[PDB]
């Protein structure tokens, strides 16, 4: 829900008055980053199959004890690994909708709010996805514009993990 | 609350998917005519006082008996709130405008307004006539060839249009 | 104090977080619109006699009765037409800190606040100002992008004059 | 509240006069800098937790008796409170460089945080010190060459370390 | 709705109680005035269309300009004429009722609220119609209290005007 | 909101006329007519603490399953909130005959009322009972014939037991 | 100081509007009614001593255990005799107050603000004071406006109690 | 809060003692003279839009450091607040003079208003040269011998020219 | 509604928390002392019809006017008697139904909110009442923690008339 | 509001009646057993994270659609809040048991939830089933022989088993 | 501060009242509760060293890790394991805080209060501290109240984990 | 908010200590007297009433200017409040004495209130007489040795006069 558009509307709306030029200059910059946003966004989808196997591999690599320990919030077995799997690839898809709208607004519905009583609830470690995060940024092979505004989204999760 | 992009966005994580190739071509085709869209929104926010008062105006003068004694738009204080009204729904149409999608109008502006008029006894039909007459005068602003950098704005003008015949189909 | 800076901070701290690369995109094209924006205040700063004496004479020539009306609010002596024309010029020296800060704030704060009561209280006709206004876009001569953020503001005042 | 164009409006209202062409040129430069100050911002930001994290460890680690039983920062409660404050004061930082200018540090954190601390009992001298490690980590962030079109940062870098220097002098 | 009789009530229901001797005395003295007040108002009704029809005259005759600039707001043509003297009608005829009931509450209701949004809107000027009503102050040829309560009614809408 | 002067005024305005001869000659004979209105709004409001504890005594000993237990009105708490009602009522009651308008009557203390006694469960054909009773000790005390100028009141009766009547309709 | 007066200004405070005509003919009810109100205030005050000691006598003719029984809150002795003539006389002076200023603003400050609590926490009954102001209501003599002013606190105060 | 009448009987109260025969004659006095003291709070209110701009514009006529670019009247804000405090004091004051005591205006606008101008910044001292042409102004609209029963109204003006003063010496 | 374990259930959902040792105390101690409660409320229920018929009774010999001066709330009629035994047993059996379930609750409910306003508007004293419930607890012949504990309602009552 | 003895309490004042010889006996037979429902409270509360947790495991485990994209239960908040559902119904739960009645289950948490599931567009019956597996686990462990005085709670865990299966079928 | 006691007076003061036999039941059942708790309380404290140092070491045994990763959250090196037996040694000796004053009180204000906020800033599992508390409701040898009391807050910290 | 325990807690937590072996005996002390301090708190609650009455009976009786015309226990509103103002004290005593602690005394009740009593003139020193008399018959309640396990209660009796104490010395 927050983008550069919507936060330049959901401002002026509550200040009760009509768009000027100062959220005209929002769209400005929205529309100019936004082909940085799109171009990363339609790397990161082809490549998020290797991506989000690497980076729950990595996390394995880093916490060899989340494919030992025993119980269900450990990827022991397959099922944990496929929860993992599919965990890493939720940050992933979820990181992307930010770079298509150019705002954390889906960061913040669909994948931060209640996160941390997921993680809580599940006994899943922040740690282990800051790691898959890293390896991200680390292997996302992004360039210019696009990597960097990719990386600040993958921090803007790191950041909330720790 | 939702802009162009945040609908397409909002729809592919209902089916948990990335965005196809096309599909990111295609807002990209969006974001490059982006400065039309800037346009539309600075010359009818620029023009807004101007653009109500002819429609209230030609509204009034088509239907007199909103202003005679007993109307509904009669005295200064329902005079001015139907002025308040058409300003309203210009403003908003203005946000769905910047946005690229008509969220904003039709959570915030259209969802239950006509059974408010309905309480009130306010004519919605005559509402609708009144949003008509702000979208000719907009869409006459948006397509003026002067002072502008001469292109093709007719897709947008679509675009602008619908926003208005939505909000006028929401009342009428 | 409302500027694309401002608004993109306050936004920001309301909601209690950290910048984002939505408020960034912010400062992106507003840092793109200022170079221009900015020697466009410097035009209308060297110009600022000859528009507002200009656009003075344009209210006494469409209005010719505010020109020999006996009253204080009038411009039918030495007096009044000072008044009127220092008048014009806190429009136009207001729109051009506009300009500056690439936002309404200026015009919000040092202009338009108490506009209404001032204009009610000393018995201003706001058609005036709407007229001079008009002359001040007519003739200041700014071309481009430049014109269009200036007019944007002249019309933002026109705007809460009628 | 300010940010750096908006400070000069605000003097130059005050004396009822335009802005001279040097003063029109002094904040071009500023725009001219500006991919280096969204790259401050965004640098600073996306480390955050870890330079907040990182100023209390070192904090508490010079400072045990901030930790041990009866200190003030004792306890889950007062020490995340104590997180808290230095992770207000480098958000407030932040937002003091995106806008250039410090009034928005100045008006919203620092303004009788000293009085604060007073009544609290809390060392100001010891955030003092806690701030002066948000800068020296966040300065050396900013300044990393890896990763960035490689420029000279050193008046940027000169700007960001006031605004944490002001900070610590208003708490001490 | 602001009578002697309902801001007795009101003021009472506000503080959940009975009427007392107090909102008694409010209605001996609405009630003493009432007769000079009812036959005021008789007199206005008779002489509406003198009053008016002079009172939009009068106008005309300090702002000529009213009916020769060629444009909307203006008497210059036969429907701008008349839709001043029925300005100036409703003006009168509001008066009049609050003169009926002893209160501004009809003048506040049916024409003050939203006047200055309308005067605005339609760039109406508030002195056309402040010397519209010095006419009709200097001419209903009422006396007594009736021409004091009527006169403070018509001052009480200058006062807004200003 | 309205009293009998506004009425017509507000009745006046929806047809945009002045008041003619004949409503202000009869709005005068109201006026003629205003000591009269005083004595019941005095009488009525000097007695009220007995007219209520005699209605509410009359009402609960003709339907003495309200107050027994398991009923509407046992416990102190709604026993005294029967009593308030009717008290509620009886104040509203003289406020419209203050007004000669029962707007008052109707906008703040009907409206809703035979809703919120079903949502209650309250009987509200009980409280109608005691609503005639409100209106019977009240009359005959508003036509006590001892320490009053003697004279003609039957017409200001009349009115009073139009806005008791509309308040029984009213609750159930 | 609940008032006429002041519940018109009070009235027009809180709406921050300046006094109409409205409140206007509030001072005139009140100034028209005030010789009848003073009169009574003057009658009823030169027979204080004797209203007052024959309102005390008839609650003691009425509940006379309030002289027999032995205890802190009765008048079998002398000292709760001077302190109930000392009660019946705070409300006769009180009620004075009353018609001085034309409205129940003495009686809810000095009297009735807190009444029930002293007399629950005293174990005075409300009925002992409801018989003093019957008799100061049969024999105070008055006639006219001012008796029927006068019976109107009178019977304010018993409501209160009741 | 307190006018003539209830400032006697709250002085009365303190004593325990009823008002005497030449309180009562006094106050009997101040009844007498009510038209008087109606005129005069009709005549200024009637005049208070033009007393107020009038006591402004002089002001500012003989002080144009207030007006001028970055005194404390200038901008549109500040000068309409100037014009507010103005017709605040002149609102007030003849609530004093309905009143016939001046206790609302120390209540409600004179208490602290010295201390509120220090904070600030406003210059108290030409506040009350502002105040003393609300009573040049308002004094000669009340003592204006046309469309009014001639009479003395002297003892009347000078509790009216009290109230300014008052106020005047209150804001110094 | 007030009960030991109401107040320990309402405090822990008024924080949003689960029930801890604490509120398990507030059982434990609950239950210590039910036995002893449930001793007072057997008793006085088999004694109910003595102790009401005897309480009511004292109040007569107390103020021997209530059975003697005519009028709806003395107890001078058959009528009257009636009434008076009937609130007597309202208070001792709600009293009962305090012992019952350890609290206040079911007086609080059930008898003391609105108990002024009852006593007040039909002219029944406190203090016949208080001389009822003075008699219960004279002659209730309860001994140990369950007269205590009896005795604390009677005085809760008590207190609330005074 | 009410327990087990306040429950008995009302239903008495209705009949206003004393209780009986038999009804006092009841009651002081739950008090004898008042240990064996504090272990129930406490051992329910002791395991509630993990019994909530289980609860959604098997429940998302035996209806994946419902965390499968775009599910009522997918996304991170929506998770959350269906965890908070059955740890909030779980919690009142141990209030029904602590008072030995289900008022407090019923007034709090049952009482319009199902028509907030059915505007919520949250499968009610799927809340049902997480509430029976809220039963399940806990009645295990109030039912676990270790560590505890060893006796008869087949009682007690039958009206535990009640209250999860009144919340199941409030929802449904 | 949170203790039987205290909130049963919170509760009282809340709703203005005073307390009543409600909450000297509460204190009952807690006086009936302290025996048992300071046992657990004196037991917990001799034990305290070999409890602490045994709860870490079990840590260790679990999750190896955590002294062989080298960072500063792990206790791999003399520095980490000092804090990790100093960090079990606070969640003891506050519970056995819980048992002196039979509430969760010291819990909440000294532990648990910014708990959660801590071991992500830190990057401490909580599953590390579960574990530990595991180890001590295993070992600390207590038996009847105290044994269920103890493990209660020993749960409740647990809870607020998990 | 804090009790006996909770303050020797917090005062080991400030050392970081655990309970010494004495002063978990002198707690347990404490609690074998519970009954005593439960006597105190209920035979205090269940005369509360009499005792107010009593204390500004005689407060009132040894300073009559406090009740004379003018008093600062003049009328009955200053009456009502004064009588207020002495319950809410022993109310706050009460809590003291069941807590063992003057926290919620000195917290809620004693903290700014010596302040208030000179913002409105209100004579401190009678304020702590009318306590020393809420102190007098409260003792003489606590001691009264009828109906009661005869024994020493000297220390809680102590206790209870050091509360009273503290809030008297808090006024004067
Ligand atoms: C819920 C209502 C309730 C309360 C409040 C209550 C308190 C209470 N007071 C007690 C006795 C006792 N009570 C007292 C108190 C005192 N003896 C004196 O002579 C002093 C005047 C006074 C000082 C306060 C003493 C000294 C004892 C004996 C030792 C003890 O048990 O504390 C006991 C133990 C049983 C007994 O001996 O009676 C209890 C439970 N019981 C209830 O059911
Ligand atoms: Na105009």
């Amino acid at each position: 829900k927050k983008t550069p558009l919507t936060e330049a509307i959901s401002a002026a709306d509550s200040q009760g008055r009509y768009l000027s030029s100062t959220e005209i200059q929002v769209a400005f910059g929205r529309f100019r980053q936004a082909p940085a946003s799109l171009q990363a966004a339609k790397s990161l989808s082809a490549n998020a199959s290797r991506l989000t196997e690497g980076a729950a591999q990595a996390v394995y690599n880093k916490f060899p004890y989340t494919t030992q320990q025993q119980g269900p919030n450990f990827a022991y077995d397959q099922r944990g690994k496929a929860k993992c799997v599919r965990d890493v690839g939720y940050y992933l898809r979820i990181i992307t909708y930010a770079l298509v709208v150019g705002g954390t607004g889906p960061l913040d519905d669909y994948l931060i709010s209640g996160l941390a009583e997921i993680n809580k609830t599940f006994d899943l470690s922040p740690s282990w996805y800051i790691e898959a995060l890293k390896y991200i940024k680390a292997n996302h092979g992004l360039s210019g514009d696009p990597a960097v505004e990719a990386n600040s989204y993958i921090d803007y999760v790191i950041n909330t993990l720790s | 609350m939702l802009d162009a992009f945040a609908k397409v966005v909002a729809q592919a994580d209902t089916r948990g998917e990335y965005l196809t190739d096309a599909q990111l071509d295609a807002l990209s085709e969006l974001v490059k005519e982006g400065n039309k869209r800037a346009d539309a929104v600075n010359r009818i926010t620029s023009n807004a006082s101007a653009i109500v008062a002819a429609a209230v105006r030609d509204l009034w003068a088509e239907q007199p008996q909103l202003i005679a004694p007993g109307g509904n738009a009669y005295t200064s204080r329902r005079a001015a709130a139907c002025i308040r009204d058409l300003d309203i729904i210009l403003r908003y149409v203005t946000y769905a405008i910047f946005a690229g999608d008509s969220s904003v109008l039709d959570d915030r502006a259209l969802n239950g307004l006509r059974e408010t008029y309905l309480a009130l006894g306010t004519p919605g039909a005559s509402v609708a006539v009144g949003i008509q007459k702000l979208k000719d005068a907009s869409l006459k602003i948006v397509n003026d060839p002067n002072g502008i950098t001469r292109g093709d704005c007719s897709a947008l003008a679509a675009e602008i249009a619908s926003y208005f015949d939505r909000a006028a189909a929401a009342v009428a």
